[PDB]
């Protein structure tokens, strides 16, 4: 079993958001959450994009969540990508 | 003095054929990456503290073929010619050119889970000639080892050879790449300018 | 076993004029000086334990120029040509063609208190190529590095470069000297005129 | 995580007349040195650990002029116009253009004993704006703060000022350099090529 | 038994010219100075505890010239006749003629501190042929050495030689004098006429 | 300031006739052996830490003769006209010129088994008339001794006695050679162009 690897037909991932996580400390909110960010899609030539990472642009809910405060702060981002073709792409 | 780097970069762009394919890289700074290339330029001597190169597949998994990679220490000695010589070399590995995605982990590094899989390995440092060796640029290379080959033995550790084969095209399909990832301790200072 | 020595003696004899003049000694007994090239001549390999480079001025305070010195530890490297390029070799030291005394105290190794000021640099002995090096003589060095100077790096551990220039004068004016104490160890004793 | 390198490098060169000539130096990667700006290049940002900048002399004890050195912090504050105003300065250092070779041993670090004379200032390097600046390159910063001087301030810590006056000629005489000795971690690298 | 005495005295006053001018002083009472010369005398052998000669400037600062000392023992070996072959000598020191203020305090035993660019040097008293040594008179050791050179050492321990050079004038040029500082025990009292 | 050498070389060879052939070596420096005479040349006085002469033999075992030494301490002393009055030197030792294979040991420090057998005598260096001699050029020597012998006490420690005889042939007929293995202590330093 140690070295041996085998190439499926296609992966599967059956993504499924849960309730975003909001709570108030004492000064600050905190809020915790998952967003579909961006489509991806391939080509024979390198096509580079660039994404910002502040709350506008970060997600939709986000964006009308974090407006109603004056600043913030990151505790974590992580972008993760799952794929929707076959391992013949 | 010494100034310690640790880095991952790309070291080189992998395609497969329908035949075998002998490369071969010089374990040094200028020929391992090009942004270590360019940094390490302004010190006159480095060692490796670790080096360690690791495939990465870009090609579907109905990509035929295989990659094979070893190391050879005396420039003088021949590279080999069939992939049968190359599998007598220290560090022998072979994997097949769609596989060896656990070794992402090498390049970016996340703490790996089961690596036995990935096409991976590395520069034994403590059995290479010399601790520090100079920085030399390709071409000052290249005029030595054309008056005599074992004028390279004392400025360069050793020789990565890669093969590959087996493809199923005549023309060159995209399979993979060969990422780089070391520590190098560079001494000695200098203008890039003046290094070769 | 080893046999170990420490001195001191005159290197080299130093000049101002008002253009850039960059000079180089190589660091092996041979070259360090007189007394030395001729008592290392009895062993067949070395290794330096220490060496340092001190400027002594000997002209008036009112005498224009500067004195500048580093070291290169690839001999196929290019070597500077310029103060800029020069402060960044390693060992780098930088002061008025009139100053320097306080580096005295190194040459006849006394206490030294006042030493902020010695124009004096000194050899980073454990970062070089290797420990043992062949006793050399300058003319089979030569035609050996006229082969290429690659070769050059299996026997010589580095060269101190010197460039002196802001004086003011076209034609040389006496400034000072350069003077080298080091300590080696010595084995493998030969009869002097078999050592090439 | 963070690299850090530690080096020492010219970073200007210094001319006396008879009238003062205030002049001025960002404290950044790019324009301490030329050897820092070709390093540096290679990370995203920077954080200064230590930054001192230690003027060294090359004419005669006869030279007439001095030398005054100062920080400035915000980069929309008019840079100083005289003596006095500069004394003011956080850093503030002068001295006879002919002086200052007790601070060589700043330069190549060694044992700084008579430290009294030497005309050498140091970056508050904890009192900064921030502690991770951007890599600038002149052209870009330059481009920037031609809208508005205050856009300075989010890319640049602060900027050293020289002034030189008290000289004899009408005309500049070579008095000496300005080195600058500095410790720095850097992050976040990238291809030089892309960093502006 | 033994009485001892430590004093300072000059024991010789100095010139530089533009040629090199090697001149010696024999390390004896008789010749040290002339206070020693004359209590000395009243004994009939003494040993060094201490000698130290220390130069003392008395030209300005503009003064060229470089002034060089040190030791020789067997008195039939040829003196130095340069200062590349009288840098390997025992207590080798050279500086500016216009330089060694700092010796001052050998001189009047005070708390010496900046003592790193003091031109003096000081004799291996341990080292010396023998521990007792007669006391001679110039005259006397002249005619001994007459007859043969080697007669002398079974009377004198050292001699220090001294080389002016680098001066700018053909004719002599004031430039310090030597001044000597030692601690003796004598012993074997003798009314001094009778002393040879 | 005592830098020490150990070493083993060769200092004399010999043949043997049918008559008796006596002859002397100083022990010093100069005329122990040749690669010391060189090295030792660069510094001015010595200390002998230890001296012994070893005679290893090169004929067949059908050789026959003998081989005497002895040590005498005064160069005005007549030199041993028989072998007789030698064996009554300090030091005598007598073998037979194909014998003395144990001796080996001596010259190449291997650990010694029973030296019961070897040709070999050592210098007594306590009893010595002083710890520390010059160097002397045997042409000096000569001269000095040819005014008076006894201007050698004050120069050498002891001379070495060989007598050859009983061999076979009125023709010297190669017997052996005798080593000398030395520690030695050199002090004070001096070109060797000037030592006499
Ligand atoms: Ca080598
Ligand atoms: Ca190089
Ligand atoms: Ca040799
Ligand atoms: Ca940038
Ligand atoms: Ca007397
Ligand atoms: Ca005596
Ligand atoms: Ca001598």
């Amino acid at each position: 079993q140690a070295g041996i690897s085998m190439a499926p037909s296609a992966q599967g991932a059956m993504v499924r958001i849960r309730n975003p996580a909001v709570s108030s400390s004492r000064g600050a909110i905190t809020v915790l959450h998952c967003e579909l960010t961006a489509e991806i899609g391939v080509t024979d030539s390198i096509v580079v994009s660039s994404e910002l990472v502040m709350p506008y642009t970060v997600g939709t809910w986000l964006r009308g969540v974090a407006d109603n405060w004056s600043k913030y702060s990151w505790l974590s981002v992580r972008y993760t990508y799952i794929p929707s073709c076959p391992s013949s792409t | 003095g010494a100034i310690t780097v640790l880095h991952c970069e790309l070291t080189a762009e992998i395609g497969v054929t329908d035949s075998i394919v002998v490369s071969s890289e010089l374990v040094m700074p200028y020929t391992v990456g090009t942004w270590l290339r360019g940094v390490a330029d302004n010190w006159s001597k480095y060692s490796w503290l670790s080096v360690r190169y690791t495939y990465i597949p870009s090609c579907p998994s109905s990509t035929a073929g295989s990659i094979h990679m070893g190391f050879q220490y005396d420039m003088a000695d021949t590279v080999p010619v069939s992939v049968n010589k190359l599998s007598n070399l220290r560090g022998y590995v072979s994997g097949q050119v769609w596989s060896g995605s656990a070794g992402l982990c090498f390049i970016n590094n996340s703490r790996c889970s089961d690596t036995s899989t990935a096409i991976s390995t590395t520069l034994d440092v403590s059995e290479l000639g010399k601790k520090w060796y100079p920085y030399k640029t390709s071409a000052d290379y290249a005029t030595a080892v054309g008056v005599d080959v074992n004028i390279a033995t004392d400025l360069v550790p050793a020789r990565l050879v890669i093969a590959l084969l087996d493809g199923s095209s005549s023309t060159a399909v995209a399979a993979g790449r060969i990422y780089d990832t070391y520590t190098i301790q560079m001494i000695e200072p200098t203008a890039s300018a003046l290094n070769l």
